[PDB]
């Protein structure tokens, strides 16, 4: 009933020794089929010569040139989410704590020679978020991972699909059981409709934003804790965002009357030219009589250009009376804000479903 | 594992356990889970916090918010019941069959409440509450119904077949909580295909007209398609469209995929999602109506 | 399956000498000098080009020399890679950097050597300063150990931040990993190093404890992949000399027509020999 | 009987030895440091993966009574312990080639340790020193090359190798000294590992059989802690050992005396390492760069005379 | 609490053992649930009706329906078989790689036999029954592939009916993953399911959609710049309802390698889970 | 609740046989205690 | 391979449709009574 999969790391763009156990991963995908669907997905809307410009300086700037490029054969699968997560946490008017933690995480994780890439980094993802390459297709869920070791640019990185907290019991530490602590300081405010006594099999929802603004458009993470179905939390979606999407529609809309030909077909004797198109003696002849409409297709080529939810069914817990308990530690001179979430278990299959109502 | 447990209030015992044990493989359904389970918060609760009791939307959002609950045998001792989340089946949670059409293995139906006959109600005199009794109608005949009844909405703005068998039907107009959600879920859906491929299709309707002179798939087309086939010979439409992006991308692949997505979603919308699969084992598949039948978790 | 798993423990006891190592022997070389090309036209910016109809010309010119080039359909995206062709049995091929230097050049420096990087180098100051290690390397305004009269050789060649930081060493995220790359960016950046208690240690770490940076499975001098266990050392890496091979102007004085015993020639008139550093004449017929 | 020990590390006093000269300057006192060490850890894993078959049979609790099943029985539990001992024995193989070799970097003290003993008299050097011992270090490693290899043929360089090799050894602890001991009553020095045909080139020449003394003596045995001992370290958590200083196979094996040291040669070309996976260890490499000229003229012009 | 097993036949032909060894590694359909499937694929294409049988919705239902199941070894005189459907779980199951796509572990992964082209498949001579080994793909990549199929079959379709040329190249259309190639609609011949079966679907599926747009098109954009008229929505409806509900969704298959090997190709060790 | 101290006995030579008597102790001292505490209620 | 300065050696006979392949190669044998030899076939096809 146990599985374990074991997956390979680098040391330039991941360092293990930071990271604690208990951490939660996501597995990425290396875009091969994407730099060649990007073309279709620019669509005649936008140009890709700034997506080719942008995927062009992130191989330039991303190190072994001769590995990357066209397979994650011998690439990075493990990728830390806290700096993403410090990154997209700006939107949240919220800073006066990440300020102060991310003060340090600059000074210890970063320095060298890193800004450089970060800002390559942070213009190629706002880049891909403005084309509408929809990168999300590529995130996916694994279990804690408790175990660690590296000798020589080479991290044994191991997971397990379910998550034995409750019967590790690795007594490898002064601790006597184990525990998996993640940030959610991204976990947006869902309770203002369900803050009345609702307990049971709560469900997380994994919503990606994609705003459709003037020069400020990215994905940010977010979280939910209610338990609602597929439609609920849908129509939710749907009627509570009713602003921004509207914002979004007038600003996709960068540019077709009624017609009486449904009375005529109702009514009776309508006319009907069935032997003439079947001999084809009046093939052109009959057809430059008809309603042309002055139809044009110019006022809206594409409607999928309007999408903004991206929520994912990851994640279970039928624990009654939830309730999230910060406390203070330090890793040696630096707090790091933990959530105690030991003795449960997730599961469940994704549903990358692009909802634009 | 995890399951629910079910209080017995005392002062009350003959009614409710004789309508229990003439019930034997009836099941029940649950809205909210906890450590104790009551009786009020099913039939009292889904029909009050609205005036006018409804039976169609109200149900329809109960059986949405609700879950899968099972009853095994009842015992004297005490009331045992298991739930779906698990995965660790006993045999003994067999189901009565309450539908007038055999059903055999291998058709994913899903739940719905009983609207072509109703159902039986049982008076309660310890509380005062009722029992709904899931049905097995089929997909399609719940797809048609309510197909007939948004057709009957649009048009205020009755009689089935099915292998022969026609029975008369009543209304469902007295409503119209639903009527103006389904009215913004179909403007929104035909708002979202308004792409040119249509077009492109319409271009070789006079081809296909031709090919199939000798197809002979024409005699059992005209019944499912009786205005389209008229609506697009009266229309002229520019034969030749412009080219502005065909040289670098196809534009008819992002319409068909576009057209699936939404034909998916309101799948989805409409069809919901079912409970479980029905598998019986030792004799033949064939059951008759109104007697046991073995249910199985797959 | 049956897994088992002991963890296992070693301690030392002797921290002065303890370990003896001697070892004296030659083995099948696997590597020798190369003539293929390097890739500049990988630059990825700089001045813009609009005479399609020579740049292409130009390409085909010098795709026919048969060095390695892209694909017809020019991919200067990605890693794309010529496909390895077959090679005769004469070990691996490996880049040549080019330096460019005046002609006029002592004779007495070739044969005692010449200095890659151009000056020697010391961090044996106890750090006495931060800037005089950067100074000895990069001032070229005081006498030299070597030159009695001059200070710095190759005043075309030896630069501060105009040519030699530019393109020998490497900067603004310049390097990366690519096949071509320079053996001599190992020892450019002093970058920082540790402190401990005597400098008999120091001088142990810094001359011992290097890994490999390249591999001679593939005769296009890939990087090292990931995951890899091999053990090598660059004695001549810290040295900071290299003693020129066996090599003269003419072969003619080169190839002993006269062979049997040997002489030597003071002053000719214009045919010199320069011995060998390295007496490996009697291993091998060469 | 070990969880956590933070890499715990012995107490030993041991003063180094220093010159005396009572010259021109006054009484000092003695100075001395304390520095700390670290302890590395390693690990080894083994598997051995199986069907179902052998459990389907060994389920079975004589299901049919007859001999066939128990004869399986009997073939699968003799073929598991073969492949049991099989593994077993990889594993002895593979730690026996493991622990040879902790030092590889600092292996060789000849050239990085003859000039410390040859020039510098106490290791403080100034700027004329320290420029004679670079320019001794790089006559050293231009001329050396492979000059022993060149003149193995005369077999008198030992003499000098001694000579040089005396000036820096130092003698070890004499606390944990505990060893054993062969009949005449020398202390051996080390175990020596080389090739074969060096090993067969250096009898043939040099090392002469003289000794015959073998032992395999059983004195480690299994230590143990009290109960009271082990509830007092683990209150606090620091662990507490020693508390002592108050104030069946048989294998061949011989010695050699060369002088002045005993050291023994132990070569296993052919026992072990055969058809197995892991290859030959102490297999070491070097790098070297050439320069050479293109196009180059003298400066002057009265040459060509 | 007992399982059932596959028959053995003993004292065969040596070209048919042969056969059957070197098809042991390949994956075998699971058999009926009661008793056995022998004649179901004999059956399956008897309704010919003086004409081409129907069979793809069929195979495709009937796969989708049905579970699979891990060989053994063969001993002549007795056999052992392994089940995981509604039998007992079993510690590990080995199978031999099938599909060439190149695959990911830690995703869920989906199962379609494919019906354009060519397929794996084991006929005997002396035996008659065949069977078709279906390929495994995420449902995220099958999606777009599947599209990418109507697409280029829709195009086709408009270019064999228009007569005149009417295929615009709009670049190259080679689809690259970790060093692998795979180009589509390399040719335009021996197009034996192109439009054979889902020619029928395709052919409802355009006519659903132009109805459906002629009827927003008729009323519906206001912004831009006896007959009851029922049953022919009523149909549509009730079309695009059938064909959802068809459409299935059949993730229940998952990958899982330890410590497997990057790249992946026919030929290897993989493991089979689920969910 | 009883079921993480089962769990943490069953599924985990003198360091081990101390841990052991001492969780064994203060079992019996929880059961001890309950049941003085089923007997008050009780009463 | 051996010497990549240079295109081929002998480029009249290194093509497997020249002179010498239409006489003699390892397996044409036109001649009709010519004493053949084994060097004149073993020149050229040296087995597999």
């Amino acid at each position: 009933t146990t599985q374990l999969i074991q997956q390979v790391s680098l040391t330039d763009f991941f360092r293990p020794d930071i990271e604690h156990a208990g951490s939660i991963v996501l597995i990425l995908r290396h875009p091969s089929d994407m730099i060649g669907e990007a073309n279709t997905l620019t669509q005649a809307g936008r140009d890709p010569d700034v997506l080719l410009e942008g995927l062009r300086n992130l191989f330039n700037a991303c190190t072994a040139p001769w590995t990357v490029g066209e397979g994650g054969g011998l690439r990075a699968y493990v990728t830390s989410l806290s700096f993403i997560a410090a990154c997209r946490a700006e939107e949240y008017t919220d800073k006066q704590a990440a300020d102060a933690n991310r003060t340090a995480i600059v000074s210890a994780y970063g320095c060298s020679r890193m800004e450089t890439r970060l800002i390559r980094f942070s213009e190629c993802l706002r880049a891909m978020v403005q084309c509408h390459v929809f990168p999300h297709r590529f995130i996916s869920f694994f279990g804690s991972l408790l175990e660690y070791t590296i000798q020589d640019n080479l991290c044994n990185i191991t997971a397990v699909a379910k998550g034995p907290q409750e019967a590790a019991r690795t007594d490898k530490t002064s601790t006597r059981r184990v525990t998996a602590n993640i940030p959610a300081c991204v976990f947006w405010d869902v309770d203002k409709d369900l803050h009345l006594s609702a307990d049971g099999l709560k469900h997380v929802f994994l919503v990606f934003v994609y705003t459709q603004r003037r020069q400020r458009e990215g994905v940010r993470l977010h979280l939910a804790l209610s338990q609602l179905n597929e439609q609920c939390f849908g129509r939710g979606i749907g009627f509570l965002l009713g602003r921004i999407r509207a914002e979004n529609a007038a600003w996709g809309t960068e540019g077709t009357r009624a017609l009486p030909l449904v009375q005529l077909s109702n009514d009776p004797t309508s006319p009907r030219c069935s032997i003439g198109e079947i001999t084809g003696v009046n093939w052109n002849l009959a057809r430059q009589r008809l309603y042309q409409w002055t139809g044009d297709f110019r006022g809206l080529p594409t409607q999928l250009s309007c999408m903004y939810a991206a929520y994912t069914l990851i994640g279970t817990i039928p624990s009654e009376s939830v309730r999230y308990t910060r406390r203070m530690e330090r890793f040696g001179g630096y707090n790091v804000p933990t959530i105690w979430l030991e003795g449960v278990v997730w599961g469940g299959t994704n549903t990358w479903n692009e909802c634009y109502y | 594992p995890f399951e629910i447990e079910v209080l017995l209030p005392g002062e009350l015992s003959p009614a409710e356990t004789s309508a229990l044990q003439k019930c034997e493989g009836k099941i029940i359904t649950f809205s909210t889970l906890r450590h104790r389970a009551s009786l009020v918060d099913i039939a009292l609760s889904s029909y009050y916090i609205n005036g006018a009791p409804p039976d169609t939307l109200s149900l329809l959002e109960a059986y949405r918010m609700r879950f899968a609950a099972v009853i095994t045998r009842v015992i004297p001792g005490k009331l045992l019941a298991h739930a779906i989340g698990v995965g660790t089946p006993t045999p003994g949670l067999f189901i009565q069959n309450t539908s007038p059409v055999d059903l055999c293995n291998g058709d994913y139906i899903c739940l719905l409440p009983p609207v072509f006959g109703s159902a039986d109600s049982i008076r309660l005199d310890s509380v005062g509450l009722e029992i709904v009794f899931p049905l097995t109608i089929p997909q399609t005949l719940m797809r048609e119904i309510i197909a007939k009844v948004v057709a009957r909405a649009v048009e205020r703005t009755d009689v089935i077949c099915y292998n022969g068998r026609r029975y008369e039907l009543e209304t469902n107009l007295q409503h119209r909580d639903g009527s103006d959600a389904a009215i913004r879920t179909l403007v929104l859906n035909l708002m979202f295909s308004i792409n040119e491929g249509c077009l492109l299709l319409l271009a070789l309707i006079p081809t296909l007209l031709v090919q199939g002179a000798h197809d002979g798939y024409v005699n059992l087309l005209i019944q499912t398609a009786n205005c389209v086939r008229e609506t697009g010979q009266l229309i002229n439409i520019p034969p030749m469209p412009r080219i502005q992006d065909g040289h670098r991308r196809f534009p008819i692949y992002e319409t068909i995929s576009s057209w699936i997505s939404t034909s998916s979603r309101l799948g989805d919308t409409l069809g919901t999602r079912a409970i479980l699969r029905v598998c019986v084992f030792d004799g033949p598949s064939t059951v008759h109506p109104g007697d046991r039948t073995a249910v199985i978790q797959v | 399956n049956f897994t088992l798993t002991q963890p296992r423990a070693h301690v030392d006891l002797g921290v002065g000498y303890t370990a003896v190592c001697a070892t004296a022997a030659l083995r099948c070389p696997l590597t020798d000098m190369g003539n293929t090309a390097q890739n500049l036209f990988f630059s990825r910016g700089g001045v813009p080009m609009l005479h399609d109809n020579v740049t292409e010309s130009l390409r085909r010119i010098t795709a026919s020399g048969g060095r390695l080039n892209p694909t017809e359909p020019l991919p200067i995206f990605g890693g794309l890679r010529p496909a390895t062709s077959a090679g005769i049995a004469r070990g691996q091929a490996s880049v040549c950097e080019f330096v460019a230097m005046p002609v006029s050049t002592d004779l007495q420096y070739f044969r005692t050597a010449c200095n890659p990087r151009g000056r020697a180098s010391g961090m044996l100051y106890m750090g006495d300063r931060d800037a005089d290690i950067e100074a000895i390397m990069f001032d070229h305004t005081q006498s030299d150990v070597a030159y009695t009269d001059r200070a710095t050789l190759n005043p075309w060649a030896s630069q501060k931040h105009s040519y030699g930081d530019r393109l020998y060493n490497g900067t603004y995220n310049l390097t990366g990993a690519s096949p071509i790359y320079s053996p001599c960016f190992k020892f450019f950046t002093p970058a920082e190093v540790n402190t401990n208690c005597n400098t008999l240690d120091r001088l142990l770490m810094e001359a011992k404890a290097v890994a490999s940076q390249s591999s001679t499975d593939t005769e296009y001098q890939f990087k090292r992949p990931p995951g890899s266990t091999e053990m090598t050392q660059d004695p001549c890496g810290l040295f900071q000399e290299a003693y020129p091979p066996l090599c003269s102007s003419d072969a003619a004085m080169l190839r002993t027509a006269h062979a049997g015993e040997t002489g030597a020639d003071e002053v000719h008139l214009a045919q010199y020999l320069i011995r060998d550093a390295s007496p490996l004449r009697g291993c091998l017929p060469l | 009987e070990l969880a956590y020990v933070r890499d715990g590390v012995i107490q030993f006093e041991v003063q180094q030895p220093m010159i005396a000269r009572d010259g021109p300057h006054p009484v000092d006192q003695p100075v001395h440091n304390y520095m700390v060490k670290r302890i590395h850890k390693r690990s080894l894993s083994a598997a051995f993966a199986i069907a179902s078959e052998a459990l389907s049979l060994l389920s079975n609790t004589y299901v049919d009574g007859t001999e066939i099943d128990s004869s399986l029985r009997i073939r699968a539990i003799q073929q598991m312990a073969r492949n049991l001992r099989t593994v077993l024995d990889s594993f002895e193989r593979g730690t026996a080639d493991q622990l040879l070799g902790v030092l590889l970097e600092k292996a060789p003290p000849l050239s990085l340790l003859s000039p410390i003993n040859k020039f510098q008299p106490e290791g403080h050097l100034n700027r004329v020193a320290r420029a004679a011992l670079l320019s001794d270090l790089k006559r050293r490693v231009c001329a050396d090359m492979f000059f022993m290899t060149r003149h193995a043929r005369e077999p008198r360089l030992i003499s000098a190798y001694l000579s040089d090799m005396v000036s820096c050894t130092q003698p070890s602890v004499m606390v944990s000294r505990i060893t054993h001991t062969n009949t005449r009553g020398r202390q051996v020095d080390g175990v020596l590992v080389t090739t074969a045909t060096l090993k067969r080139q250096l009898l043939q020449g040099i090392l002469q059989i003289d000794d015959t003394a073998a032992d395999v003596p059983v004195t480690y045995g299994e230590m143990v802690l009290q109960g009271t001992n082990l509830v007092t370290a683990l209150v606090m958590g620091k662990a507490v050992r020693g508390m002592d200083d108050v104030a069946n196979a048989r294998v061949p094996a011989d010695l050699v005396i060369v002088g002045d040291k005993l050291v023994f040669l132990e070569a296993l070309e052919r026992r072990v390492y055969q058809a197995t996976r892991v290859a030959y260890p102490l297999i070491g490499n070097i790098d070297i760069t050439f320069i050479m000229p293109m196009g180059v003229f003298q400066a002057n012009s009265m040459d060509r005379y």
